[PDB]
Order: C-alpha cells, then structure tokens, then sequence
C-alpha cells in the first residue's frame, strides 16, 4: 500500500489516470490576465477558494510569462535548488537488509533519467501553491519503472465540495475524480498556514503585479502623448466643409511641420498636452519591485541588497540568516515530498517483503555549508595538543573530504 | 444579534408529585399537614398498577 | 491523565472531536478585509474582544495573505524557527528509567513524519494568538500512534461566556464546546500580558495595515488620473444635442488626439488634473513598513538596519542583542508547548506506570551559537600552561563538537 494506507491495486499502473479524459489535452489557456482589473482580480482569487483552480492557474501562469522581475526572482530561487547534490540515506540506526534497500533505491535514482526535470516541475508548487507530475509505469520484466514524468496545468484540478484540502481531476462531474494512488507526484509546499486554495505565493504577489503593470501602462501611455503640444483651431462663420478640412489638416500637421499660414480670421492655440515627470510611476513601480522580491527572496539580499564586501566569514554572512534558511526549507519539503511518492512506490514494488513505513529511507539533500579551511586548520592543532580527542568523522563531515576507503 | 434553542420541557410523571396548596403555618399541624402532610402522606402512599 | 489534571478516558480518542460537526468542514471564509475601513476594524477588534474571534481570524487571514511585507516579515520570522535542531533531553539528574522513556520519546519523534508542518501550524499563533492542531489516535497494536496533524481555522473556535482566556469549538450553542482532552496542541505564545483575544501580534499590526492599504490605493487613483489634463468644452445657445454630442465626444477624444478644430463660438478650457507628488503617499508606506519590521523582528536589524560588516564577534553583534532573544523566546515556548501536548500524552499512553508530572521529558531547541574557534583556540594553551584545569565537557558543548564514544 501507500505512506496513507490506501489499497494499492497493480491493475491500474498500466494506463495513466488522465488517459480516458482526453477533453482535457485538447484545452487551450483563457489568458484570464489581459484586461485584468482589481475587481476582476479579487473575483477571480474569491472563486478560487471555492474551488475554482482553473481561472486562478492561468492567472498565474500569466503573471509568471508577463513580468520579467518576478519571473527573474522564482527562476534564481528554483535553480538555487536544482544545483544542489542529494543523496538517499538510510533510517536511523538501520539494518543490512534496510541498507541494501537504500543503496539500490540510491542507485536506481541516480540512473532515472529526467531526475532535474522532475524537480523543476515540482518546484512550480512555491508559486502555483501544488504541482501534479503523472506516473508513467512499465514493467522490464519482473521490477517497475517510472517510464516517464509528465508535469499537468494546475489547471486540470479542482477542490472536493466535501474536502477543501483535496484536489480532484476534473472528469465534466460536480465532485470531479479523486487522485489514483501512485499515479501522481504533488507537491504542495506550505509558506503560509490554511488551505490548498490560499497556499500559493502567487496570492501575494498578485496585487504588486498589477500595480506595477498598471503603472508601466501608464507611462507607456504618457510617454507615448509626451513630445507636441495639443494645439486647436478656431474658425469664423461662414467657413465651408472644404475650408474646415483643410484647417484640420493643417492643424492635425503642424507639429511636425515648423510653418504655416492661416488667415487673420482663423486662430490656433497651443495647449499642453502632458507636464510633468515619470517621478510618480517609477516610485509606484520600485515599491512594487522591492514587494515582489522581498516576498520571494527575502529583504536581506535582494531588495534591500547585503552590498559587497568579502572575508573568511562572509559567505555565512550572506546565506545562514535569510538564504541558508530558505534553502533549507524548500529543499527540506521537496525532499519530503519526494521519499513520500517515488520511493515508496519503488521501494514496495521492486522489492519482496511488506518493510514498515516508519523504517523506508528518505532522500536528503546536501545542505553541507562550506566551512573555513585555513581558519579551523589553524585551530586544531592547540587543541590536540591541549589534550582535546576530536573526532575525525566530525571533521570529515564538517569539511567535505571523504573518509579513506 | 441573536441565540438558539431547540429544547423542550418534559412531563416525567403526574404520580410523583402534587400541587394546589393552602400552604400556611400557624398550627402544628392543623393549618401544617393541611397541604404539607397531605402531599407527605399522599406521596407515602401513591399505588400503582398491581395495588 | 494530562498535565492539567483532567481526568483522561481512552474511548473518546478513537474518533476526532469536530468529526461530529459537519457543518464546519462545509463554510467559507467571509474577507472582511475587503472594504475595510478604520471604523470596521475597530468594530472588529472590539467585538472579537467579546469572544466572537470568527471575524477577527478571517481579517488576520486577508491581512497576512494581501500584504507582502508583512508576510515576507512572518515567513522569514517564523523560518527561523523551523531550521533550530532540536532534542529531548531527560529530567533533572534524571533516573535509568528516565533515561529510558526520554531517549524513547526522542526515537519516536525523530520518526514521525510531519514534525515541520506540526512546528509550522503551530507558529501561526505568533501572529494570530492561538492555534489549534487536532490530532489523530490511532493504535498499531498495543502502543497509541498519533496518526497526522490537522490544524483546524481560528475561526472555528470562541471565547467561553464564563471565561475569557478559555478557548471553545462553535457547536451552535451560546456556550460552544470545551476542548477535548489529548485531542489538540494548542499554541498560544504571550508577547503581551492579558487575555487570549488581544494577546496577537497582528492586533499591534493591522493599524500600520490599513495606512499602507489606503496609501497604496490612493496612490494608484492619482496614477491613474495623472497623464491628460481635465479639459471641458462651452456651448453658446441654440446648439442642439446632436451638435451637443459631437463637442462632448471632440472633448473626450482631444487628449488623445493632437488637434482639433472647433467653433470660434465654442470654448475648452484645460485645467489642471492632479498636480502634486508622491512624496505623501511614500512616506506613510515607509512609516508603516518600518513599524511592521520593528514589532515583528526589533528596531536594530530590519527596519533601522544592522548595515554590513563582518568580523569575529559580528555574529554576536547581530544575534545577541534583538535577534537571539526574540529566537530565544520563540523556541522556548513552543517547546514548552510541544512538551506540553505532544510528549506527554505519548509518555502516559506508551509506557506503563504513573510517572510524576514534575519528571516528565522537556523538548529543548538548539540555541548554540557559534563560538569563535580561532580566537578560543588561541585562548586555551596560554590557561592550561598557566594552571588552570578547565573541564573538556564544557569545551565540547560550547563548540558544537561532541564528545568522543
């Protein structure tokens, strides 16, 4: 069975579960985001906790393709853990048959191929506020295999009525279809305490989008009337359709041209057009900057940047508070996520025996902080000979370098 | 602003208790036992099906 | 029984509290922070005094998601915590059997899976005051396992009538429900003295909230007006409403279109828009921003920044003061929750005799902090040369490295 206890029927591994919807494959995004305005996006948010995913998924997926600083920050952040080195370690205090288990599960990991793609699509989750990757399992024999990692639009799914913590596909029925075991990787990474629903960092991020963009279409807009001035004409009586059209044409043509006639009759003013500065858009649009990347980064590094400045200590200065801790969180939860889905479905399948849940061996990522070299060298060597018995599994650990083999 | 309920009195039974009092205390008994005793002895003796 | 003394009875653990209240599982939040205004959230706060919390839990809920400052402030705030190593450490000069149950207790910590989420879910009354987590009991045999963690909304619960520091489940009854014995974990750290409804950071919070809601809003109305200027058109009499019609639409248009030719008898007149700065606007945001960063982590390292420079001591320079006593606090009280709730309901159940509430295993945080090993190093040889016999436990605690096996 799964980590939750739910039967576990080998039968239905042979097809995907969205292999029978094939309405869903042939849908084509709304693009809710153009002409979106804050009433439209506190509708669409409001819909959206009541378990409409769909409109709020392409929103989403807007507002990550439309703005560059935004779409900057979360790629800087997903790459940030998809360079980090993992490995597959065993219980604690575990047995040779659980070692055995970890080392080939470890062995099968690292010739899985799509390993990063898997990762990345997974990570969509910090944003979307959960991430569905479809299983694809084949037989080479007598042990199962992963064929492939297929990543589906948040915007396939939707909440139970009776659940709002549930997701369910959307098979064209009220109570949609419930996720088949197995079948699926989701990652639902948990910034903020309370549904699915209100779990993405998009939410946040939402309203300084649309303040920055309302602002930079208004300097478009401004800079775009900016240049001559409005100037209007002014006719007598008596002035025929002919002769109105050939003052509007020339009124309509004199900023670019630098003369022109009119009779003594007529008369033309030259009013402004647009005084002022981009002092106010730009203000709007900086504030809006620093949210964004405050809310994704932190206020330490990005927004109000940690400067330059190097030393021995330097790199702790600028991850521990902050980066490391960060780091440490999503790779801590997507490690979870992982041993939750894909090793345990490997470990139970490709292997005899009914092993114990609390015993299966979990994936950890290399979260190992450089450490000064020279300064703890230096160190060492008073106090061994003070009398101090270090380890020298702590150093090696600490340091990097593997034990002799 | 507003509260709710859904309950009900109930009426257990009608030969486990009595009512209908002249209820006073200037005798010993001639004005006491004429409610107090006569529940009293009343209740002592209340019969049921089978006698 | 539990710590409190409560009598403790197994049946009632087979099947969670709210499970017989449907109708919670089924609502909706109500936003109340649309529309907000200081009268409102006044009104708010001081009906929430009164025991309804319905209210004020969905307007902490809007409050966290629709700020990106505050969030990114919570987030980081409540990271920090959820990165400290921890440990169960025995009782004072605690006994073998002791020793036992302690290392025990700390075993089957370390493998209960969803511990951060636990630690996570409890964080949250930081800000929101109280928060409550309901478990699930089950038995693997002959030893009680806490099957997952459910963190229920503040908005499911209020205030006894007869008791305002004593939390209940709204059942439909003026009175609610009282809280199961060893059915939840909840967390209600103290920043201010008094009573459960106003002891939440956020109380402090939504005034600066709502001056940089109304700011940014204003803001962006004078952005949009900002750009044309006003212009309104004159008529003489005698033009009737088609002619009436072409002028308003000429006016409409002029803006954006250079020029324009119009009746000598007719008349616009240009007035000025929206002239100012955003210099106001500005200022109240940065007042509010910096309020927030001072309640939430101190006045020395965000808001009124700590700047750079490093060093040896600059560890210390930047933690001890402001940020080792606020991480200091909040470690400790949420172990000495946890240690509440969690282990003791474990010990009582998993283990047999009637062990003295006074011995029972305390969680403790790892609230080390890294100690300069270069200048100690130094430090040592000069003392032991002297004379002076200076323990090695206590050196191999103060550094982190443990002693040897």
């Amino acid at each position: 069975v799964d980590v939750y206890g739910n039967p576990i029927r080998t039968q239905q591994l042979r097809e995907p579960q969205t292999s029978r919807l094939a309405g869903l494959a042939k849908e084509f995004a709304q693009h809710p985001a153009k002409g979106l305005t804050p009433a439209k996006l506190a509708r669409i948010l409001v819909e959206a906790e009541q378990g409409n995913l769909q409109a709020q998924a392409e929103l989403f997926m807007d507002m990550e393709e439309r703005d560059a600083h935004l779409f900057a920050e979360m790629s800087k952040r997903k790459r940030a853990i998809l360079g980090l080195d993992w490995a597959v370690e065993p219980p604690r205090n575990a047995s040779a048959a659980e070692k055995a288990d970890a080392d080939y599960l470890h062995e099968l990991l690292l010739d899985l191929e799509g390993l990063e793609d898997l990762l990345l699509d997974a990570l969509d989750g910090i944003g979307h506020g959960y991430s569905c990757i479809e299983l694809e399992w084949a037989l080479q024999g007598r042990e199962w295999m992963p064929l492939a990692f297929h990543h589906r639009p948040q915007s396939w799914f939707q909440l139970n009525p009776e659940d709002q913590n549930e997701l369910r596909l959307r098979d064209n029925s009220p109570a949609g279809e419930a996720l088949q075991p197995f079948g699926w990787i989701i990652h639902r990474p948990r910034a903020r305490s309370g549904y699915v629903a209100r779990s993405g960092l998009f939410r946040v991020l939402a309203w300084p989008y649309l303040f920055r963009h309302y602002a930079t279409s208004d300097l478009a807009e401004m800079l775009e009337i900016y240049g001559l001035p409005i100037r209007l004409g002014k006719y007598p009586p008596g002035t025929a359709d002919e002769e109105k059209a050939t003052l509007l044409r020339a009124v309509t043509g004199l900023g670019h041209a630098a003369a022109g006639i009119i009779p003594e009759t007529m008369a033309i003013d030259f009013q402004q057009a647009a005084q002022g500065s981009s002092d106010p858009f730009l203000a709007m649009m900086r504030q809006s900057e620093d949210a964004i990347s405050k809310a994704v980064l932190g206020g330490t590094l990005t927004s109000t940047t940690s400067q330059s400045g190097g030393g021995a200590f330097a790199l702790g200065q600028v991850h521990n508070e902050v980066r490391h801790d960060l780091l440490a969180s999503d790779a801590r939860q997507l490690a979870a996520t992982l041993s939750r889905d894909l090793l345990w479905p490997l470990l139970v399948l490709n292997r005899p025996g009914s092993p114990d849940v609390r015993r299966a061996p979990r994936l950890v990522f290399d979260l190992r902080e450089q450490a000064d070299i020279t300064s703890m060298a230096q160190s060492i060597p008073a106090l061994v000979n003070v009398g101090l018995e270090i380890p020298s599994a702590w150093v090696y650990d600490k340091l990097g370098i593997p034990q002799p083999a | 602003f507003m509260a709710d309920e859904y309950r009900y009195g109930v009426r257990s039974r009608c030969n486990v208790g009595f009512g209908f009092w002249q209820l006073a205390a200037m005798s010993t008994e001639e004005l006491n036992q004429v409610n107090f005793e006569k529940v009293y002895d009343a209740m002592r003796n209340q019969k049921a099906d089978g006698g």
